[PDB]
């Protein structure tokens, strides 16, 4: 949508991920692993539910109204009774049709947003120690065991601890 | 730091989002079928088919319409002094007493319908010089001839119908609804046989208004043996006002007043079954759940109901775009 | 990998977007003139000035209004049994027969207008004891005196106007519309010359209803030599019901029934030319194209038309912001 | 708009570009050149057309209605016939005026988005070999002939092929 | 290049945004209380309690309703030929002349209300054969018996009430509104004492229309000593048309015409004080400022007013989210 | 909101800043200081005012209308007079409630946008001489006195002037 992460730079979703809406897959010293991110999953869910509750906020109640069905033909007054109701129905139908259209558009952009925000958040954390491979995967340039991967995920990763190892691996090489 | 930290390996971390094999198409500002992880339906489109008898007071009219219940057609005597939040009128209802017509039937039905009560008080009208309690074989009350329970057909006594001039003060602190009428004879002979004068006249008035109706002699279609008709009229008398009924023939007199109230009552034509279940929204197709914001069951509704909409389905996406990883 | 790249230079790549010299201003949530590359108009604001005669059936009323066409004013005899999707009434239309008035002209015009047919069936009413086919010099049919083709003016026979009491059963499976009337004489002398009784009365009824009209003697303004008037009334008789016409003077009798239907027909007052072209939306200013969503031509429309809006222009941007590079 | 590329960090448009809506201009070892990007141009056009079609989706048709013009003065019932229509027109006029306002705002943000997305996409591709001069132009730090510029444009640019040349040019220098 | 010389250090630059200690909660698409730096109220919810007498012409009816002002009840003689943008009718208004009723009071009040003028022109009607200027003790004009200033009660002269047949041409280029009426006697003896004929009749007509009313004898409630009533009717005569009044008894004749206009005038029932201040929007609760887009004061409004809304508060955020340093 | 700067990567606002809506706080070898950015402050204010004026654009005026209060009970025609008005009020109340809801959502995203745009603008300017500490603060890697901080703020900072000092401080170190 607006941010270009979902159905954008992240090529596709993972049907495999069943424990949350956004998350990580790694490949490190002990192998490969997946894990849902629960903060962005909750952020997306809370917003969509907020949106959802506002739309289910109170049906107004109506009691005695006008007649809306007639068996004889009466002319002027009955023509107006029918017209008031038909122009009421068309106005409410328009409102329903535009309401879900705006809402839907916003939900796709909102979730695109959260994906991209998680990406940015992980980028910022990794600092000079990783490079964006451009498909939503960071190449981390230093030995990163499973506890290292877990510190990136739970947000305690200290970049300094690996900055020299990473900068050597990343730049120095032979050019 | 350490000493020569030499283990030059790398790791890969990829971020991603879920996807479901199934998915649901929803409309958008820019596309009208875009597939999302999940959606929810906002249009309620199906009734239970039964009118739940709770929380509102549903009064099933059975084979009486509300006006016949009001007038007191013999077969509707069940309904006297009854009350309702919603009177349900059935397609099968039938009238079976003296042939009548009501000039603004539509407003009288409305008026009573939203008052919500048929509570009748009898008042001591004194008709001097005329015969009371007239009835007819077209309005059989039991074995006998009869008439509407709430109206009083006056005819001549001996050889005279005097000029009736009665009054009834509204001394209470509420409005009083009076239902009265006039009898249109089939023949001039009939007019004179019953009311002596060859031209009746009914004038009912208050300080604020007056109605004078004059009968209309002539044959109409045979309805329950009769070519005559009576037409029904109504007068509301406000607190402190006074009713004066003045007639010189053809008057169908009131027997007292219906008391009017102000509430949430209304009437609904429906042949749906009433059932014991609790439901706030009633549709002539049966009750429907007001959990969704819009409905497509019927434009006629009573109670806390979704807004009727022309559309039968409107799905609100509740999840991200679905970009599957195959689709299995 | 590769060998000495002796020269080691750089490149520049710049991304950008187009811009047009011209550009169009559009309204926004935060600004009300922002210039964009391109926009499209959503308000249709101009008619062709001609009513296209396709796809709907347009019936040009020429110098007849629909009620005169219905009653059968001589000069409107062209329209008998005609049909339409849209009857167009012209400012120039004129009446030119016996002076009449129609108590709820507005509903009778509506009623007929949306039925969409003037198909008349003649039925065998038998008036015994009166003279039929009365006409007048104000409703000239050819050289002679005449009257509305669809009505039948009864007067006395010799020295008597009996009490007419006729019946006509609706045995078909459709509704039957009957147009009848009453003649209001100018003088009491006129009343007796034509109908003998000094006070007429017309009562038309079915099982469901009744109307009794009594004439009103007195001079009105001279209209085509006459101070008298006839007033038009209508009765619909449903399948299985029965019409009973009962009168004792002043009746203008029906000659049968117009048959009613249910469709998309309506009436429109317009002096726009009809032309041969196909257009779904008709406005009294002429047909307009329904390619745009909203229109500002006229609030009166018939057919698939844009929603009338107060605004005369609403531009939807169809391009990015226009940020040109030159000066102004 | 929301992303700050159009009429933002990209100082202005190019009236010169007539073959698409977004695109590239470059200067390299072989001369200078311009070229529209057709994927982002199509993305922006498809969205705007989707938006456009939904707004032209079916005029509802109406046949017999109420009278909306009168020559005599009637009072109560005619006052209501006029009021039903006038409150109908004002409600539909409001809807039109808010509909184009929302739509328009969204179109300017949507196209701002696509510009910025193309920028991001090119950034990601160039990896460590270029630097953002902050005006929507990347300074590429290695010899990049016309076929090199073409591979960035058509998305096949292999950053590895030039990473050492670029990293030398970019960092080493004299500090 | 630039030569540092000696210092080796870093700096920190942080970007941020303001926050306020207080803050205001606003509704959103996704949350319904989110706190923002600042918001503004869009619902005007309080009146000044006084109707400002500027810029519209407010006419305070004091203890006259507009129909009594029109008819010319003695105590409303203040209002003759008066004009208004908004006639204010007070709860205290009372009638104090001959008991009358107006069949479509609601339309006559509307009709006059929006014409905005009570300018009366007297025309030379010549009633030959009847007594003019009748009045009553229930409509005291000063010490004497009187009647409505704009109507003329005719009774018999000597022993005859002839058939009145008068005409008044609309020769001017504007519509003329005529207010006339009929007197309903309490007794047949009264009918003959005043109008000789035992049944009156009033027929008022133009080329386009006609009304015939026949009186209705009978007792109504004593209102200012009387059981009789007069009912008010109105006829508009268009340029080039002609009024013909024809009666044979019980006519309350017009004395000329009110002239009608087309403007922005209307009527409002309110007991709010009029005051000297300028305000475009008037509500029966007093004037309200139309600076905000919506209002919750009253659904009845006159002038440039905010759109009435059910909500009493709707805050538009005018600042960013409030994320304070300590708490809120 | 959509960009995740306000109430996002920037942990909270500064009640201390009273001279504008967005701005800078710095710590260098001369001291510390704060300063509002007036360009982004004006951008945010101008948009919100534009939005605000469009909503206060002309109350339409209405003169003679229908009766909306009645003292007697009339039936059919009075039932319609009441129904036309009640369905009018509900439609206008819906419009007001959706209008502020959309507007508000947009205002929080629009201001989130401006914050993030100022951040991006400063990032682009600093080039290779600073690193994003991930909380909206850049670590500048070279001596930056108060005039240096002022040149970043007023947009005249020449990165070249400090590129070698910065690149040495930033990379070289010991890895
Ligand atoms: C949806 C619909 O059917 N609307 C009808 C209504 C309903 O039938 C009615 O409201 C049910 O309560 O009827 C309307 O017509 C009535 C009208 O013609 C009056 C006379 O003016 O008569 C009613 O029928 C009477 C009949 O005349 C009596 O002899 C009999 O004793 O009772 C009948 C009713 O049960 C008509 O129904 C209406 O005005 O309300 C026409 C609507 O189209
Ligand atoms: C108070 C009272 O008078 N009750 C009478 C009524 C009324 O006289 C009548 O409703 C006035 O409209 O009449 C009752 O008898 C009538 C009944 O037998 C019907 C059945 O058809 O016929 C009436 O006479 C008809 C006659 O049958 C027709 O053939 C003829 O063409 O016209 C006559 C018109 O009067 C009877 O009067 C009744 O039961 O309704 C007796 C009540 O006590
Ligand atoms: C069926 C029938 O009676 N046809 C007559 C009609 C009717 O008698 C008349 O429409 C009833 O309203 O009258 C016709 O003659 C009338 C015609 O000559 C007009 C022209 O002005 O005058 C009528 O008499 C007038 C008289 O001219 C006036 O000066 C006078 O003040 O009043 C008289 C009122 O009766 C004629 O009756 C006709 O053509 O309309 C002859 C039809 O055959
Ligand atoms: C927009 C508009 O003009 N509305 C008018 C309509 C139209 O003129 C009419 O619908 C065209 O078909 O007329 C309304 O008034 C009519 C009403 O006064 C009746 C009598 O109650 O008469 C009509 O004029 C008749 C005239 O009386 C006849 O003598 C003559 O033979 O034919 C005339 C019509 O052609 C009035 O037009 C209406 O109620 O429909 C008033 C609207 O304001
Ligand atoms: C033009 C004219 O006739 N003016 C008379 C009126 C009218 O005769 C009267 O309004 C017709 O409705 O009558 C005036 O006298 C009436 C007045 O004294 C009232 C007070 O009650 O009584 C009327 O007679 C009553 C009588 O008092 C009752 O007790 C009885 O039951 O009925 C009688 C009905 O006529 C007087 O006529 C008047 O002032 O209104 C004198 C005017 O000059
Ligand atoms: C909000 C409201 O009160 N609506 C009423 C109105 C208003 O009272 C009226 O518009 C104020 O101008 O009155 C309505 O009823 C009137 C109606 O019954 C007519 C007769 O058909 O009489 C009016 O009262 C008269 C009374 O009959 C006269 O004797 C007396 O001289 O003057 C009185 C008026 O001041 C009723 O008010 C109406 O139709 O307009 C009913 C609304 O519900
Ligand atoms: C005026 O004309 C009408 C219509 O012609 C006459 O109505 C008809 O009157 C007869 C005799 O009263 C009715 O007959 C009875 O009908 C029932 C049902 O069919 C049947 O059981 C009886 O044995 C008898 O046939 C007839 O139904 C009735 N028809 C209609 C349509 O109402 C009326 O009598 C005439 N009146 C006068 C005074 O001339
Ligand atoms: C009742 O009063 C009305 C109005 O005064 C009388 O109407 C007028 O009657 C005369 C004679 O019939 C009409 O004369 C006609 O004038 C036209 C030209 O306009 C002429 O061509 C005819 O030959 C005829 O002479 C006059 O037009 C008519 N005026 C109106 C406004 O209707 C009516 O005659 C009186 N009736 C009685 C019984 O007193
Ligand atoms: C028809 O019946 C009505 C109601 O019974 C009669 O109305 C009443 O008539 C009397 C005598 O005219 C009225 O009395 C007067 O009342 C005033 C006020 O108290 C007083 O000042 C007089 O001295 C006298 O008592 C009474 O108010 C009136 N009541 C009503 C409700 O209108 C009417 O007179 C009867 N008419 C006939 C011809 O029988
Ligand atoms: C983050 O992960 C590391 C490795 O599992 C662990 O030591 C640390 O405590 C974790 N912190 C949190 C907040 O989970
Ligand atoms: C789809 O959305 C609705 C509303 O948020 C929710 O009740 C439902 O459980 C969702 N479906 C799944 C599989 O989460
Ligand atoms: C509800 O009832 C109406 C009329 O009885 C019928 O046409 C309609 O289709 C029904 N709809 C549902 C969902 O039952
Ligand atoms: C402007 O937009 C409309 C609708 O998208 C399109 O038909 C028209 O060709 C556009 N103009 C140009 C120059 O592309
Ligand atoms: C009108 O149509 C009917 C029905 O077919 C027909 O019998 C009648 O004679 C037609 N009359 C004319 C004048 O066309
Ligand atoms: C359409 O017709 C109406 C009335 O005939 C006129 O006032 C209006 O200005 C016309 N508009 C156009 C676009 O023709
Ligand atoms: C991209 O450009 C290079 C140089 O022109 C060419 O060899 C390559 O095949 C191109 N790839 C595509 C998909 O166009
Ligand atoms: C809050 O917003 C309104 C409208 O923009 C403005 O008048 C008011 O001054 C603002 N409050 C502050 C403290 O800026
Ligand atoms: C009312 O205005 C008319 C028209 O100028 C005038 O002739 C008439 O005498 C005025 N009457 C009063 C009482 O002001
Ligand atoms: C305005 O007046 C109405 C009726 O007089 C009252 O119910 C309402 O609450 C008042 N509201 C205000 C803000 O004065
Ligand atoms: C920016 O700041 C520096 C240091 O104060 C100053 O020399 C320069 O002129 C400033 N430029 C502007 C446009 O303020």
């Amino acid at each position: 949508g607006l941010f270009g992460a979902i159905a954008g730079f992240i090529e596709n979703g993972w049907e495999g991920m069943i424990d949350g809406w956004y998350g990580f897959r790694h490949q490190n010293s002990e192998g490969t692993g997946q894990a849902a991110d629960l903060k962005s999953t909750q952020a997306a869910i809370d917003q969509i539910n907020g949106k959802l509750n506002r739309v289910i906020e109170k049906t107004n109640e109506k009691f005695h109204q006008i007649e809306k069905e007639f068996s004889e033909v009466e002319g002027r007054i009955q023509d107006l009774e029918k017209y008031v109701e038909d122009t009421k129905i068309d106005l409410w139908s328009y409102n329903a049709e535009l309401l879900v259209a705006l809402e839907n558009q916003h939900t796709i952009d909102l979730t695109d947003s959260e994906m991209n925000k998680l990406f940015e958040k992980t980028r910022r954390q990794l600092r000079e120690n990783a490079e964006e491979m451009g498909n939503g995967c960071f190449k981390i340039y230093h030995k990163c065991d499973n506890a290292c991967i877990e510190s990136i995920r739970n947000g305690t990763y200290d970049h300094d601890v690996y900055r020299d190892e990473a900068l050597n691996n990343r730049f120095q090489i032979k050019g | 730091q350490d000493l020569p930290g030499n283990d030059n390996s790398t790791a890969t971390l990829c971020l991603g989002h879920h996807a479901v094999p199934n998915g649901t198409l929803v409309k958008t500002i820019t596309d009208d079928q875009i597939e999302v992880t999940n959606a929810t339906e906002l249009v309620q489109s199906s009734s239970t088919g039964k009118i739940c008898n709770n929380p509102h007071r549903i009064l099933d009219g059975i084979d009486c319409t509300l006006i016949d219940a009001l007038l007191g057609d013999p077969h509707c005597d069940v309904f006297q002094n009854e009350t309702w939040d919603l009177f349900v009128e059935r397609s099968k209802a039938f009238s079976n007493c003296y042939p009548y017509d009501v000039p603004d039937y539509a407003s009288l039905r409305s008026l009573v319908a939203s008052s919500g009560t048929l509570e009748f008080i009898t008042e001591g009208f004194t008709w001097t010089g005329v015969t009371q309690n007239g009835g007819s074989n077209a309005c059989k009350r039991g074995p006998g001839s009869g008439f509407f329970s709430r109206l009083n057909w006056l005819t001549k006594s001996g050889s005279t119908y005097p000029v009736l001039n009665v009054t009834m003060p509204n001394n209470d602190n509420f409005d009083k609804l009076y239902i009265w009428g006039i009898h249109h004879p089939s023949t001039n002979q009939e007019q004179t046989s019953l009311y002596v004068q060859a031209s009746g006249r009914v004038t009912v008035s208050t300080r604020r208004s007056q109605q004078t109706i004059i009968p209309n002699i002539g044959s109409r279609p045979w309805v329950r043996g009769l070519s005559s008709r009576i037409s029904i009229y109504w007068t509301i008398v406000k607190p402190g006002d006074v009713l004066v009924i003045n007639s010189n023939g053809n008057l169908i007199a009131p027997r007292g007043y219906f008391k009017m109230r102000t509430g949430k009552s209304s009437i609904m034509r429906s042949d749906a079954p009433i059932d014991t279940c609790i439901s706030e929204c009633i549709t002539p197709n049966g009750s429907i759940p007001n959990d969704k914001p819009f409905q497509n069951v019927n434009k006629i509704t009573y109670g806390a109901c979704p807004k009727y909409v022309k559309q039968n389905t409107l799905k609100l996406a509740t999840g991200m775009r679905n970009v599957p990883e195959k689709q299995t």
